[PDB]
DNA sequence: ACAGCATGCGCGCCCAGGGCTGATCGTGCAAAAGTCGTGCCAGCCGTC
DNA sequence: GACGGCTGGCACGACTTTTGCACTCGACTAAAGGGGCGCGCATGCTGT
């Protein structure tokens, strides 16, 4: 952890029972700023229908989504990812639709 | 995720736009000619003549079917597929680099020649360069344009079943996976195995198999030997196809295959061949002849031409 | 977490169980006590029914808090008519009286 | 005008169960629509306005019976 | 499609079914799978139900539905309800009457046996072989008996013709046809008079209800086997939740198709004239298919499948979770709440809370959508969506005019009481956190570690008064359970004021004159002090002296600045004085309880706001803090130290002299240390004056010391002097998990560092401490709700029933100082008849009212000890309680009105305290370790004694001992009230004799248990006995005879020269002198001696009722009880005299101890003691009154030792629970000796002394247990078993036909409706009055 | 003539033991259904 | 513009395969049917 200088009154209720002030310095100090790793992952199977393939084209979406995505349907390393975006996507077939 | 789809996410959207009554029941009974595509509303004479008459002609029903149209995914229902088209046209952006006329011209009409080819068609729309590269660029951007539903988040696995391993040259079965069961599981593995040995994948499609030949081999029921390869799939190290290496036939001749390599490697002759458009059935016939196989040039056509085959409808 | 309305289940027509996946947390019998404490009745009303599991609730109060009618449209829904035939599929009878 | 305390319009009737009731059926008239108020309007939303009428009086479970009686022979 | 009033289940009948809905299926084709279209008969599929989707079918007419009430071809055309396909069902036609499985028994199993015959006969001719006979006469035999083939064959050839047997129950069907209920009952009855066999009364009882309900239910008891059967919808049978589900899938659908298969080749066989076992096989096998139908057992086991299901079906299927469970129960799901932690701040007046506004936006959403739709800026819903995920300025403008007016809910996970959840206005603040109004810790119990809270939104329209009027926090500013105010200020706020009220002594500047005083303008301009001088100062002052107006005047008075400045938040006219003393917590809840007596609610609440904002105001300028220099060091507690080990020292010596043991040592060492313990903690009391002082010389203690503990322990804020006696001084002694304290205890404190074995052994009390809170936490939440569960069917009910008849109020106090005065007691409530003063022919109240702080005034002045108080219970009323003797209704004031719901708040009233006692009942003992030396019975205070239940002994010496079992003592403290009282040990010896008063001093008993009174009264020899062995061998001057085994008593001798009163048995005694002996009166003859409720383990047994050990015998009228009269030569102390009729005879196995030794003749309601005594003794004998004092007296003295209060009306709301089902003595219209309700009872008995005949229905036996039996008592089966079996509840309600009649809880929330309870009670009248109308 | 104790008998409860179902498992076969081959008929084209 | 040849589509027949009955066939579960043990109690011989 880290040491600050720590000061002992009550101060207009702010601290209450348990509770506990901060200042704004602390904040623009980086202090204990914590850093988080995630994983994601994807599994390519192979159906009744036949093997399964990777991108390279995705039906029903646009070409703002798709233009973070390389060649192959891998994200380019530092690219920012929020919310409900792509990754690496994947195909399943269906059959009789030729008709 | 166990969600409502279709008509009911669709007629629960109709719900929202308030319909007092004749806009409701229109609209009901255009939801329901809704299809998997979504663009397909059949036959407008059917919907009208299921009103019943009292009024509401068709001048009334055509707006509440362009309503309809104009639903959250794009372009829905109406008809010919040249009209959600133009849907999707009108509400992508309004403002473009003059990508919405030229939409409309190749959107209007002559849009069935200039799929395949543009050719003649560059001069007939005067547009060069790359702004009708550009423009066919946004016509393979547009969009099936429904099919938004789904929702298939699972694949629902094979599985397996039994397994097999090759050795020095050379292919057994080992039954891997995972007193009664052991035993019971062990006569699959071992017929399996047996049938797995007598039948190699091998090189090049499979070597044919009879079921009397399995059969006559451990003196199993081919009725039980075939009825469990049917539902199970054995899974190999290449392919999924199990019950598609047990019937066959005798070929009907001395020299020679089975309908697997008969209709498989049919297929692949008529893979490569008609240098322009031969779609000649008599000629894969007598190359089927040449092998051989004795055709009888009836059976080759029909049976060739089938399963996804374009023939003969390729002439 | 503060879901609001997200996807449903098929069994009971219920939204789905936790967060990330927007869970629809708890309510408990001893809420009901709570409530039932103070009294309380048309808020017990919907917070049992009309608002967990009833299924057409959902389009009717909705329908009503986008047209800005606030009305509950009161009446037994939902599981008042399948312990009818429940119970109408033994050979005991069930009635409406006044 | 905020109503920190109800005690003061269920003084005027005392249950403490019929304001709620009676005041929301009263409710119903101005919320719907098909009515005006009888105290002028702070922009608030009409559920206190139906505790303020409650507390001048002007609305209670017998005026509404006599207005109701009033629809009732005007249609 | 109408409210619920109450129905009655009855048995349906065919043409019944026939009437419901209607079918024809001749064929199991469904539907064919390469089609997917309608098709012809079949079940499960279109055919039936109607249409198939909306309102449209595929006939070649009739496809409008123009028409009802038929079929057209392949979908049936009936409608005639509604919906589409969950409407009207359809059914089946059986050729042969069969099925039910679980019909005539229940198992059991009602019918079977009101027709009389054995259950294994009816089960062994349904199925197998044997038949029944019918069509008898002409010879011996009777219709009942049964045969089997052999006797079928045996018997058409000998009987030959008119012989008819039927494997079905075809022949069941003619024989109950040919049965007459009413001559039968009849019969049933002449023989029930007749029998006195006790087997026979239970049967002919049961057979006579169930013929009635037959009568009255007007149902056919032959309806019982149903013909035509009925099938259910199929989309309402839940698949199975693994993998997929399939309706083709389904475990009936495999039972109806079979029975449906079994069923054409009955029809095949019977049309065909095949064999006779064919056919009767084809009866059988469909019996036992319908059995595979309903149940998947009783016939064996029966289950089919592909995976061989289980058969969780119609029998256990019925609202899943084998009963009435997925309606209400728990888990579903919220649908619009939220959580997040909880953050404190000094704004957010009472009513209000801090919302995020991230959380604010998704939960207003759909009003952010309509509202967006209404002013005017939008286009679609989708497009409204997209300013909403785009989030515009002009959003947030939206959402501030949306949340306004319309507060929301919090949530905790635990509700402890109704107040754990409360509704506030929310406030828009940014953060992740939710902020929540300080001044309330109490109702919600929970600090803020980072805790996280939920967030419910009710909408409705009404939802929002409903949470304006009963819920929001400034309508309650008490709590339900006492009336004492809750939302106390604490923490900075007492710190704030008790800094702010303080004076000082010789500072800058006094005085002078200030008007206003204007004081405060100058207290920011500094040259002064807040806490400096008392000056004198010109204040205004209000009151309400003057009835409706407000007298004025202004004064000069003392006082320091502080107080001045905070006289000016004093709302218009309390006191002065409140504000004139330096303010702790005490007088913090005193202000804020004076303002809410004197001043209402409104100006209380933005008082106590006020305060607050002044309390964290001074208390931020305050500017206290801690260090090591605060905490000081007695310089005599080194010496405190050094005299205890010296004398430790010495007393471990005397150890070595064998002279003490480890017992002795072992007490002196602790009184040792903890008389150093309390010198070492008034030394710390005496070293924490005179610290931290303002500026002067001289004086004594210098304006004691501003340091920051002696504010936090002394003021109250926090902590208190307690931990500083850890902190300064010894630590004192420790707990090890064995139950012996270390010898060696802690000298030091936390200003030196701790020995490696103080703290070693430290842990051992933490390490047994840490594992108390859940284990008692488990129960002390596990009572809560069976508590709701008995208490939650009593509502609110009529206005004033009115009675004269109730519970007499006197004032009762705990042993040693005054507990509670009489006030308390008749505080409010109502009270019956009248109160007169001390002087006669005045009268306190005309009739009655209810009582507030004027009235309790003028008993406070005036002297009353008996004031007549109703309660519940008395002035019973029918269905429920009549809401007025409930009155004073707390946590509100009024008249109480109509529509609450009352056991709910009792409940979780009694439930709500945490954890449990501090100690163990009395069987620790940890006040007083066995008896030191004597009990020490003295009086203390000035006024004269009374001896209650005392009987006097003749004794040479002038004092008089007592040898009555309980003895008490009575004090003079004004009129006569009570001041101390005790319970006095059984058969004490008094130092002042009998007939003599003192007051003070003089000390009237002396008890050591040792001894207990048997002397002769006269002088002279002790009387002659035999000695003989076998009665010297009993347990505690040789011993005679003991009663146990066999002092028994004999004629007192009184006379030295003569050998010539009555003594009662102990049960145990040993004979201390010889006969022939001379013993005088006053000196020992024979002296020897021979459930406990607290606890909350007790208390359960408390209103649970459990049986003690050793109980206790009452005595009835008459009797003659002295010496073991009228015993016999066996099994001693049983009363034979008759005495003037009234055979009363008592049974006592003599091992027990003798009632009493005096008395002769008895009446009712007289003490015997013996013992704890039983609560069916005393509602049997003594009345309902002993029991509810009894029940409640008990219950307050256990919950008295934590210092919570509770007041009686729950407990007696309990009791009053408790009081349902009782027994008549004497037969009443049709029935005897059985059980009855006490409210059909109490109707009965006005319908009998109603209009003419003399006697219908008789006298009663009042009946209690509790808790359990009163709770599977209920008369509405809907809510008789949510946890029992659901077959046999529905068996009962349907054979028996009682309606629902819907009075309760559980009912209309299982079963679903607006409660009747609160407003949607008056809604449930409101109806009524217009049903009333027309 | 009444009371005690010994004996005999009836019934409740726990333990042990057998027996249908369950676990499969088999599949023979006559026939019914699916599929492939095969011949026939109608539609399309070229040149006489 | 009429006709015969080519070819594709379709209905029918034959081949192969696989499903309801029909009689199996030997190594478990735990729930229910039977029996023994023990206990309660009623009857009666007897000693007081």
């Amino acid at each position: 952890g880290q040491n600050m200088r720590v000061a002992f009154m009550p101060w207009n209720g702010y601290n209450f029972e348990d509770s506990i002030l901060v200042s704004e310095r602390v904040v623009q100090e980086d202090r204990f700023t914590t850093i988080h790793i995630q994983e994601l992952a994807c599994v390519s199977r192979d159906t009744k229908l036949g093997p399964e393939e990777i991108t390279a084209d995705i039906p029903n979406v646009g070409e703002a989504a798709l233009s973070k995505l390389d060649e192959s349907g891998i994200v380019y390393i530092g690219a920012e990812v929020t919310g409900g975006d792509i990754l690496v996507g994947k195909v399943t077939p269906k059959g009789e639709t030729q008709l | 995720e166990t969600t409502q789809t279709l008509q009911d996410y669709l007629m629960w959207q109709v719900e929202l736009t308030p319909f007092t009554d004749t806009d409701r029941a229109i609209a009901t009974s255009i939801v329901d000619a809704v299809d998997d595509t979504g663009y397909l509303t059949i036959q407008i004479e059917d919907i009208v003549d299921s009103i019943g008459d009292d009024e509401i002609g068709l001048e009334e029903v055509e707006a509440v079917l362009k309503r309809i149209q104009r639903f959250d995914p794009v372009g829905v229902a109406a008809k010919d597929l040249r009209d959600c088209l133009l849907i999707q046209l009108s509400q992508f952006a309004k403002e473009t680099p003059w990508l919405e006329e030229a939409r409309l011209i190749i959107s209007d009409h002559l849009d069935l020649l200039a799929n395949h080819d543009f050719r003649t068609l560059m001069r007939v729309t005067r547009l060069k360069e790359e702004v009708l590269k550009e423009a066919v660029n946004l016509i393979q951007s547009l969009d099936x344009x429904x099919x938004x539903x789904x929702x298939x988040x699972x694949x629902x696995x094979x599985x397996x079943x039994x397994x097999x391993x090759x050795x020095x040259x050379x292919x057994x079965x080992x039954x891997x996976x995972x007193s009664a069961n052991d035993t019971l599981l062990r006569v699959s593995r071992c017929i399996v195995e047996q049938q797995q040995a007598f039948f190699e994948q091998g090189e090049e499609y499979m070597k044919p198999m009879v079921l009397a030949d399995i059969a006559q081999a451990v003196e199993m029921h081919e009725s039980t030997i075939s009825r469990v390869t049917t539902q199970k799939y054995l899974h190999s190290p290449r392919g999924i196809x199990x019950x598609x290496x047990x019937x066959x036939x005798x070929x009907x001749x001395x020299x020679x295959a089975s309908s697997t390599a008969i209709r498989a490697l049919v297929k692949k002759l008529i893979a490569a061949e008609n240098p322009a458009k031969p779609l000649s059935d008599s000629k894969l016939t007598s190359m089927l002849s040449e092998q051989g196989i004795m055709v009888a040039r009836r059976t080759v056509a029909k049976y060739r031409e089938s399963l996804s085959i374009p023939p003969s409808n390729q002439r | 977490h503060a879901r609001s309305t997200g996807s449903y289940s098929l069994v009971t027509q219920q939204p789905l169980g936790g967060k990330a996946q927007f869970g629809g947390q708890r309510f408990g019998e001893m809420e009901v006590w709570a409530l039932e404490a103070y009294g309380a009745a048309y808020t017990l009303q919907e917070m049992l029914t009309v608002k967990s599991d009833d299924v057409n609730g959902r389009t009717k109060m909705y329908k009503n808090i986008v047209d800005g009618n606030h009305q509950m449209e009161p009446g037994m829904p939902e599981s008042f008519n399948v312990l009818l035939k429940e119970i109408r599929s033994l050979g005991i009878n069930i009635e409406l009286e006044d | 005008m905020a109503r920190v305390t109800v005690q003061d319009a269920v003084e005027k009737i005392g249950n403490r169960f019929d304001l709620v009731l009676v005041a929301a059926r009263r409710a119903r008239q101005m919320q719907v629509g098909g009515k005006d108020p009888l105290v002028p309007e702070e922009n608030d939303k009409t559920t206190v306005i139906a505790l303020r009428e409650i507390e001048e009086g002007l609305i209670n479970n017998q005026i509404l019976d006599v207005r109701e009686r009033q629809e009732q022979q005007e249609q | 499609t109408e409210e619920f009033d109450a129905i009655k289940i009855a048995l349906a009948s065919p043409d019944m079914i026939r009437s419901w809905s209607f079918g024809e299926v001749k064929k199991p084709e469904t539907i064919n799978y390469r089609t997917f279209k309608p098709e012809r008969d079949g079940l499960f599929c279109a055919r039936i139900f109607g249409p198939v989707k909306d309102y449209e079918c595929l006939c070649g007419k009739y496809k409008r539905l123009k028409h009802r009430g038929v079929i057209c071809e392949k979908c049936g055309v009936e409608v005639t309800q509604t919906k589409v396909r969950r409407e009207r069902m359809g059914h089946i036609e059986l050729a042969s009457p069969t099925a039910h499985i679980w019909f005539l028994k229940s198992l059991p199993s009602r019918i079977g046996l009101l027709l009389d015959m054995p259950l294994r006969d009816i089960e062994r001719v349904l199925y197998f072989e044997s038949y029944v006979v019918i069509e008898g006469g002409m010879t011996n035999l009777e219709r009942q008996q049964i045969l089997t083939e052999e006797q079928y064959l045996d018997a058409l050839e000998e009987f030959g013709d008119e012989f008819d047997a039927k494997m079905g129950a075809e022949a069941i069907q003619a024989l109950l046809k040919s049965m007459d209920l009413e001559q039968e009952c009849e019969q049933l009855r002449e023989e029930l008079n007749e029998t006195n066999s006790e087997t026979k009364r239970k049967k002919l009882t049961k057979r006579i209800k169930l013929l009635e309900a037959f009568v009255q239910s007007g149902n056919k008891p032959e309806w019982m086997i149903l013909t035509v059967l009925p099938v259910l919808p199929p989309d309402l049978r839940p698949l199975v939740p693994l993998d997929g589900g399939r309706f083709a899938t389904s475990d009936l659908n495999d039972l109806y198709r079979r029975v449906i298969n079994r069923n054409n080749r009955l029809k095949r066989l019977l049309d065909l004239a095949a064999p006779d076992i064919i056919v009767r096989n084809e009866k059988r096998m469909l019996q036992e298919a319908v059995d595979a139908l309903l149940d998947n057992g009783r016939r064996g086991r029966a289950i089919t499948g592909s995976n061989k299901r289980p058969l969780k079906s119609l029998a256990d299927m019925i609202k899943g979770k084998q009963g009435r469970f997925r309606q209400n129960l728990l888990g579903k799901r919220v649908d619009y709440s939220g959580r997040s932690v909880i953050t404190v701040g000094p704004y957010l007046r009472l009513h209000q809370c801090g919302l995020p506004k991230k959380m604010a936006l998704e939960l207003f959403k759909p009003f952010i959508y309509g509202k967006l739709e209404l002013r005017g800026l939008a286009t679609t819903i989708k497009a409204a969506k997209k300013m909403v995920e785009r989030e515009e300025a002009v959003v947030w403008d939206i959402l501030d005019e949306v949340i306004r007016e319309h507060p929301v809910l919090l949530n905790r996970a635990p509700t402890l009481h109704r107040l754990g959840i409360q509704a506030f206005e929310p406030v828009l603040i940014e953060g992740k956190a939710i902020q929540l109004h300080p001044l309330v810790c109490a109702a919600y119990n929970a600090d803020f570690d980072g805790d996280q809270m939920a967030v419910h939104v009710p909408l409705t329209l009404e939802a929002q008064l409903e949470a304006r009027a009963l819920m929001m926090s400034t309508n309650n500013i008490l709590s339900p359970a006492n009336g004492e105010p809750i939302i106390v200020p604490s923490q900075d706020v007492v710190l704030g004021l008790y800094y702010m009220t303080r004076d000082c002594v010789n500072a800058k500047g006094e005085g002078m004159v200030l008007t206003g005083p204007k004081e405060a303008e100058r207290l920011y301009r500094s040259g002064l002090a807040s806490l400096h001088a008392r000056v004198k100062v010109r204040i205004t002052e209000y009151e309400k002296d003057a009835n409706g107006e407000l007298v004025a005047k202004t004064s000069l008075k003392d006082t320091t600045v502080g107080r001045a400045i905070l006289w000016m938040i004093v709302p218009k006219g309390l006191p002065y004085s409140i504000v004139n003393q330096a303010l702790g917590k005490k007088a913090i809840s005193k202000m804020l309880n004076t303002c809410y007596r004197i001043l209402g609610l409104k100006p209380t609440v933005i008082f106590a706001d006020q305060i607050m904002y002044t309390g964290f105001a001074y208390a931020a300028r305050s500017g206290a803090s801690v260090g090591i220099d605060d905490m000081v060091i007695p310089e005599k507690k080194h010496e405190i130290i050094s005299e205890a080990e010296a004398e430790v020292a010495e007393i471990q010596e005397q150890f070595q002299s064998g002279l003490v043991t480890a017992g002795e040592r072992y007490n002196k060492v602790i009184d040792i240390w903890a008389a150093a313990n309390d010198r070492v903690s008034k030394a710390m009391m005496d070293n924490l004056q005179t610290e931290t002082v303002i500026n002067r010389d001289g004086q004594e203690e210098k304006q004691v010391s501003f340091n920051s503990i002696y504010m936090m322990a002394d003021s109250g804020a926090r902590g208190s002097a307690a931990q500083i006696r850890q902190l300064a001084g010894m630590r004192g002694l420790m707990a090890k998990p064995d139950g012996s304290i270390i010898e060696t205890p802690i000298t030091a404190n936390f200003r030196e560092g701790l020995n490696v074995l103080q703290y070693f052994i430290s842990t051992h009390g933490a390490r047994k401490g840490l594992a108390d809170t859940a284990l008692k936490t488990a129960n002390s939440g596990y009572l809560t709700r069976r508590l709701v569960d008995v208490a939650q069917d009593l509502v609110v009910t009529e206005d004033d029933c009115g009675t004269h008849e109730g519970i007499m109020m006197t004032p009762v106090i705990e042993g040693g100082d005054v507990k509670e005065p009489l006030r308390d007691r008749v505080l409010g409530r109502v009270t019956a008849e009248d109160v007169l003063k001390p002087g006669t022919a005045d009268i306190l109240v005309p009739r009655n009212t209810l009582l507030h702080e004027q009235w309790c005034d003028l008993l406070e002045e005036n002297s009353v000890d008996a004031v007549k108080v109703r309660s519940v219970v008395s002035c019973d009323t029918d269905f429920g309680v009549c809401a007025h003797c409930y009155g004073r209704d707390l946590a509100r004031g009024h008249i109480i009105n109509k529509g609450e719901a009352i056991g709910v708040i009792a409940a979780q009233s009694i439930g709500e305290p945490g954890t449990q006692l501090t100690m163990r009942t009395f069987h620790i003992g940890g006040a007083a370790s066995r008896a030191a030396a004597e009990s020490s019975i003295q009086v203390k205070n000035k006024g004269s004694i009374k001896l209650s239940n005392v009987k006097s002994v003749v004794n040479s010496s002038g004092k008089l001992v007592i040898t009555s079992r309980n003895t008490e003592l009575k004090l003079i403290d004004e009129f006569g009230r009570t001041k101390e009282s005790y319970k006095v040990p059984y058969g004490a010896v008094l130092a002042k004799g009998d007939g003599e008063q003192v007051a003070g001093g003089e000390t009237v008993a002396n008890w050591d248990p040792h001894t207990m009174p048997v002397i002769t009264e006269v002088s002279g020899f002790v009387r002659f006995t035999d000695m003989i062995d076998g009665q010297t061998i009993t347990r505690q001057s040789l011993v005679v005879l003991d009663s146990a085994e066999r002092r028994p008593a004999l004629k007192i001798v009184d006379a030295q020269g003569n050998d010539v009163a009555q003594y009662f048995l102990p049960g145990k005694a040993i004979v201390q002198l010889e006969d022939g002996v001379q013993i005088s009166s006053g000196d020992t003859l024979a002296r020897i001696p021979q459930d406990i409720t607290g606890g909350l383990p007790r208390v359960a047994d408390l209103f649970e009722a459990r049986r003690p050990k050793e109980p206790a015998i009452l005595a009835e009228i008459s009797g003659i009880v002295s010496f073991g009269k009228e015993t016999k030569g066996k099994r001693r102390l049983v009363i034979t005299p008759v005495d003037g009729s009234d055979p009363y005879e008592e049974m006592i196995p003599k091992w027990r101890q003798l009632n009493v030794f005096e008395g002769e003749r008895v009446e009712r309601g007289d003490v015997i003691s013996d013992g704890p005594e039983a609560p069916h003794d005393i509602l049997r004998l003594r009345g309902v009154h002993a029991v509810t004092r009894y029940i409640v007296n008990e219950v307050q003295d256990v919950y008295r030792l934590q210092g919570v209060k509770i007041n009686d009306k729950h407990i007696e709301v309990i009791v009053r629970q408790m009081l349902r089902k009782a027994t008549i003595v004497n037969a009443g219209s049709s029935d005897f000796l059985e059980g009855e309700q006490v409210e059909y009872s109490r109707v009965k008995i006005a319908n009998r002394e109603l209009e003419a005949n003399g006697k219908v229905g008789a006298t009663y036996s009042r009946d209690l247990l509790g808790i359990t039996k009163a709770s599977l008592a209920t008369e509405s089966f809907i809510s008789a078993a949510s946890f029992q079996e659901t077959t046999r509840v529905l068996t009962e309600a349907a054979v028996a036909g009682k309606r629902d009649e819907l009075r309760g809880l559980k009912e209309n929330v299982i079963v679903g409706r607006l409660i009747p309870a609160g407003t949607g009670y008056a809604y449930h009248q409101d109806r009524m009055r217009r049903r009333a109308a027309g």
